[PDB]
């Protein structure tokens, strides 16, 4: 009964002030519900006090609570189960304050 | 009405997928008017077939490429190309099969 990972929505590109808030959101269809994860620079991110990754059924989203210089960059929403994977990715920039 | 050179948004760098299993990897992009999309490995194009294992499905600012039931010979470097009245742009993305 397998079917493999969708995307209905895929990850935007955001522009932030640095200390703001980031979000990117993704909504993934396929069965059995697929997993969602996310990477940047080669390497899977892990939930902190600082990233976050909210979920409500096939939303998925990474939630930055305020983002520094060093977060700008390629985020890769990478959606899986039994049947196959799906990708999509999106680049967040970040503006520090001039002077 | 300003012309747009086209400009593909964040695509992964790689890509994994086991074999045997289906693959699908989305890119936004723009320009107007809509940029002409296509997919090449090898040097050569991927032509989207109902029936055969590539399907490409193309928008106004998305592309989706699927492969279906990825077979070791799928491996390799992908590029992304667009093309309009007004300019041309490129990006690849390295696909990884595991046995």
């Amino acid at each position: 009964q397998g079917s493999p990972p969708c995307f209905l929505r895929r990850p935007r590109p955001v522009r932030v002030v640095s200390g703001a808030e980031a979000e990117l959101k993704c909504v993934v269809l396929g069965e059995p519900p697929p997993v969602v994860v996310w990477e940047k620079g080669g390497q899977q991110l892990a939930a902190s006090e600082r990233l976050s990754f909210p979920a409500d059924g096939a939303e998925h989203g990474l939630l930055l609570t305020a983002a520094l210089p060093t977060d700008a960059g390629v985020y890769v929403c990478r959606a899986r189960n039994a049947a196959g994977e799906a990708y999509a990715a999106a680049a967040v920039t970040v503006l520090e304050p001039p002077a | 009405s300003r012309g747009i050179p086209p400009k593909i948004e964040a695509l992964p760098s790689d890509i994994s997928i086991d074999e045997g299993k289906v693959l699908t990897v989305a890119c936004a992009f723009t320009g107007e008017p809509t940029p002409e999309v296509t997919w090449s490995c090898g040097g050569r194009k991927i032509h989207s077939q109902e029936q055969g294992r590539f399907h490409i499905e193309n928008t106004d600012d998305l592309t989706t490429l699927i492969i279906m039931d990825v077979q070791k010979q799928d491996g390799g470097l992908y590029t992304l190309s667009l093309g309009n009245e007004f300019g041309s742009d490129s990006a690849t993305v390295n696909i990884h099969i595991r046995s």
